[PDB]
RNA sequence: GCCGCUAGAGGUGAAAUUCUUGGACCGGCGCAAGACGGACCAGAGCGAAAGCAUUUGCCAAGAAUGUUUUCAUUAAUCAAGAACGAAAGUCGGAGGUUCGAAGACGAUCAGAUACCGUCGUAGUUCCGACCAUAAACGAUGCCGACCGGCGAUGCGGCGGCGUUAUUCCCAUGACCCGCCGGGCAGCUUCCGGGAAACCAAAGUCUUUGGGUUCCGGGGGGAGUAUGGUUGCAAAGCUGAAACUU
């Protein structure tokens, strides 16, 4: 778990600093699956861009579908401008590769 | 119990017991033949063998000695004789 | 008043952390043979990693030794690492065996390290039994994998990447993934890093070590 | 008069358990005749945690706990009321006592 | 009397007796 | 403390086993009942007996009392269920397949009113 | 936020409240439980550690030391390893009397079963 | 040993003996010394019993299981005899950090030459040579047979839905439900026993014999006296009467 949802970025940016990418992704899944972080904050979009970024280069297709289902449960509030933005940025990074 | 027949035991309770504790003791090993898949020697192995049984075509090992049954090398074919 | 002759120096962290200014130290001023900048060359600080970065991870404490002072700035270099006492005593419970190993691995910059590890055996989620113990060959070859990873993933690196590994503990996750065919482990930490011998101090390596 | 069948020990099937020393009187008891007790509390008390919390520079810092492993001899438990004397027929109750309601 | 100290006192008595008997 | 002792709540119950056709719910009737039906010495015992038979008749007509006899059931055979369709008349009975092997080897199961359901995966029935 | 480090050696006989700088060498103030009471029976009181905490707070306020880390410590070694009664009154009083409080850690020294203890085999009776 | 602060430290029910302006206690970085192996550590393991715990080696040794391997009664218990046997103890040498008999002081008490504090010799520690006693305890000799159940636990073997490795359906391990053997123990039972406590043996015993070794005969005297032998010594083993109740 985390004590504060911004800390997911501070952990995942340290795992990419050495260059391991599998603990970097699965921390960022395990912050979203926690039960205290489904109420919308501003930091939940830029970790979800990063978790969709990290699913691309490891080419894990099963894992990105689950978190984009989970974030779709989270933003049932009126900011689907986030849910538009997280989806096409995944669909930008997939075409570039 | 206490009317129980000792002269006609059922085979569920005759494969249950230890091999010395039956009416007639009978061993729990059996004789196999191992077929190696790239040669034509049918080769006769024990179930519980203790040496590495060497075949004579392509000189491979068929079985590995372990504390129980010998684990045959994976991808050969066996059947029990008799 | 013996506190009138004390100037307040500043202490600068190495470059691997986000936050550099970690606090303020004191020295009596130069009145004789006692020079200030030799009077502090041996200060060692126990600084936590939720102070060197603004993360929540509080249990992993760093030792940082002042080697040279430039201006009023104390320049530090890395001296060791510890877990705190309540984290390391929070993890020893009954009904699990504990696998601990130590290696002395020499880095590529002349620095010698000694790395201590810890690991416990994880009980399963569909398990019934109370006790989860390993046999002795399982503890021996999990300890063999532990010493092998902790000399191989520190052996051909410089010091800055070693402290970069030690902040998230990539070594603990690597040990826990590699050791799961023998017995599934539970939280695996590099507990304590000692710095046994250091090479000659020259200012260019520390002045590039700050950035 | 045999009083206890296990003789108040955990020594079944070995010759010697190495002794530990009591924390309260330093009386050398064996490892398993001693009454082990593991006392976990917070480091700050329940009273002073209400005004520690206004002084912390860190937002949302959960304070650590104190992990004390206590061994006790058999004399100083009945002096210290950790363990008290029970009936002849409820000595066969070796379920630990309830801490929950 | 605790029987170890009865034993010890007859031990001291026999040690003094064998002291007094081998002088001659 | 106003607890009634053994005589004023045993004697009141042996007064209630017989003579139930005379007793009622009002205290002043039963107080006047108690001298035809008994020989009681002086009235404070008789008022205490009357108070307990009024409290017991306050209790007794909405269910069974432990101490009272099946003279209560003589009242429930004097004053007082199935459904229309029985709860054993259900039309699909789920059967896990070991029962179906038992019924096949009892010479039933040619007749089908049952429906066999899928077997469980996992054997975790114990407690840790 | 000039940090110092408070060192609380809480004995059963005494109470050492020691405020130092971040490494620990340059001592800013040291007050013991023996400085504020006239009696050996009450050196380890809550009251002696309360008064010692107030004096070390007044000393470290005037030097710039605004905030404090805690190193809480028992007698340790082969002796008892609970910090005694004078830890809590010092640590409550520092947070009451105008200081700020950092991370609290238990620094009681624990052996790998070190050498024999002061009582006999048969106890302290 | 070097710092850098300061008037008390220690210890107790309360204190005093002890240490401290030649700088103690506490804090910091260091060096060395010797002991010790916490938490993990359980009615769990191994050993003939005494006992045995940091890592990695090397050296031999062993129970258990598996066995359609071989020998063919080789076996069970043990007069004489021998091997090991905690701690204390004795002698020769090396080592000595802490504890600590004797001892010197303090204080509790009428008195304490006891518990309670300060310090300490011999010893505790290691390498050789002795001594062979313990509530060395399951206060229960050893081998074999037979006689109810139950659920786990340690090891080895066999068979069964599944679930997990990840990095190749992936290898082999970790769990799940059973079975067999051996082992440490458990809860229950009007098997049965026992004087009872209790015991699945301390059962199958007046319905009395599977084999075999040491040993007890009311309480003291006394494990004393003497005699013998073992030991540098302390002592060990064998070891009675008279008398008394
Ligand atoms: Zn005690």
């Amino acid at each position: 778990y985390f004590q504060r949802p911004e800390n997911a970025l501070k952990r995942a940016n340290e795992f990419l600093e050495v260059g391991k990418k599998q603990p970097a992704l699965d921390v960022l899944y395990d912050v979203m699956k926690s039960k205290k972080h489904r109420t919308w904050q501003k930091i939940h979009e830029p970790i979800m861009l990063k978790y969709l970024e990290l699913c691309v280069d490891l080419r894990k297709s099963h894992l990105a579908k689950e978190g984009l289902y989970q974030y779709k449960n989270i933003c049932q509030q009126v900011n689907i401008k986030s849910l538009e933005d997280v989806v096409r940025a995944y669909l930008k990074m997939a075409e570039e590769k | 119990p206490l009317a129980k027949d000792l002269l006609h035991p059922s085979p569920e309770e005759e494969k249950r017991k230890h091999k010395k504790k039956r009416l007639v003791q009978s061993p729990n090993s059996y004789f196999m033949d191992v077929k190696c898949p790239g040669c034509y020697k049918i080769t006769t192995v024990f179930s519980h063998a203790q040496t590495v049984v060497l075949c004579v075509g392509c000189s491979t090992v068929l079985c590995q000695p372990t504390g129980g049954k010998a684990r045959l090398t994976e991808g050969c074919s066996f059947r029990r004789k008799q | 008043d013996p506190f009138s002759k004390k100037d307040w120096y500043d202490v600068k962290a190495p470059a691997m952390f986000n936050i550099r200014n970690i606090g303020k130290t004191l020295v009596t001023r130069t009145q004789g043979t006692k020079i200030a900048s030799d009077g502090l060359k041996g200060r060692v600080f126990e600084v936590s990693l939720a102070d060197l970065q603004n993360d929540e991870v509080a249990f992993r404490k760093f030792k940082l030794i002042t080697e040279d002072v430039q201006g009023k700035n104390c320049l530090t270099n890395f001296h060791g690492m510890d877990l705190t006492r309540d984290k390391m005593c929070s993890m020893v419970k009954k009904w699990q065996t504990m696998i601990e190993a130590h290696v002395d691995v020499k880095t590529t910059d002349g620095y010698l390290l000694r790395l201590f590890c810890v690991g416990f055996t994880k009980k399963r989620n569909n398990q019934i039994r109370k006790t989860s113990y390993a046999q002795h060959q399982q503890v021996r070859q999990i300890r063999k994998k532990m010493m092998e990873i902790m000399t191989r993933e520190v052996q051909t690196n410089d010091l800055k990447e070693v402290v970069n590994k030690l902040i998230p503990d990539s070594i603990g996750k690597d040990i826990e993934k590699a050791c799961q065919s023998i017995y599934p482990l539970h939280d695996v930490f590099v507990r304590k890093v000692k710095m046994l011998k250091k090479p000659k101090f020259e200012l260019g390596k520390l002045m590039e070590l700050h950035g | 008069t045999k009083k206890r069948r296990n003789n108040g020990r955990a020594k079944k099937g070995r010759g010697h358990v190495q002794p530990i020393r009591c924390t309260n009187c330093a009386r050398c008891v064996p490892k398993d005749k001693a009454i082990k007790k593991f006392v976990i509390r917070n480091i700050v008390e329940a009273a002073a945690v209400r005004d520690i919390s206004e002084a912390s520079v860190f937002d949302a810092y959960v304070l650590p706990k104190l992990y004390v492993k206590l061994h006790y001899c058999v004399s100083c438990a009945i002096h210290s009321k950790v363990v008290r004397n029970r009936s002849r027929e409820a000595r066969k109750d070796r379920t630990p006592p309830p801490r929950f309601r | 009397m605790r029987a170890k100290w009865r034993k010890k006192r007859m031990r001291r008595l026999k040690r003094k007796r064998r002291k007094m008997r081998q002088r001659s | 403390g106003r607890v009634r002792t053994k005589t004023v709540k045993k004697a009141a119950r042996v007064i209630i086993e017989k003579y139930y056709t005379r007793l009622g719910n009002d205290f002043h009737t039963n107080k006047r009942v108690c001298e035809e039906i008994a020989i009681i010495p002086s009235k404070k015992l008789r008022n205490k007996i009357a108070g307990y038979v009024t409290h017991l008749m306050k209790r007794i007509q909405r269910g069974p009392v432990r101490g009272i006899s099946i003279k209560l059931q003589e009242e429930e055979r004097e004053r007082r269920y199935v459904p229309e369709v029985s709860a054993l008349d259900q039309e699909i009975i789920e059967v896990d397949p070991d029962t179906k092997e038992m019924l096949k080897l009892l010479d039933f199961g040619s007749l089908s009113n049952l429906q066999v359901t899928q077997p469980t995966v996992g054997m975790n029935f114990k407690t840790p | 936020n000039v940090f110092g480090v408070c060192h609380i050696f809480a004995s059963f006989n005494d109470t050492f409240v020691h405020v130092t700088d971040l490494s620990g060498k340059e001592t800013i103030c040291r007050v013991t439980g023996g400085m504020k009471v006239k009696a050996d029976r009450d050196e380890s009181s809550p009251y002696a550690a309360m008064l010692a905490a107030q004096d070390v707070a007044q000393r470290c306020k005037e030097l710039g030391i605004t905030a404090l880390h805690i190193k809480l410590r028992a007698t340790g070694g082969n002796r008892t390893k609970t910090p005694g009664p004078g830890a809590q009154s010092a640590l409550r009083a520092l947070a009451r009397s105008g200081m700020k409080i950092g991370r609290i850690e238990d620094v009681t020294p624990i052996p790998s079963d070190s050498t024999r203890r002061k009582g006999g085999r048969r106890g302290r009776r």
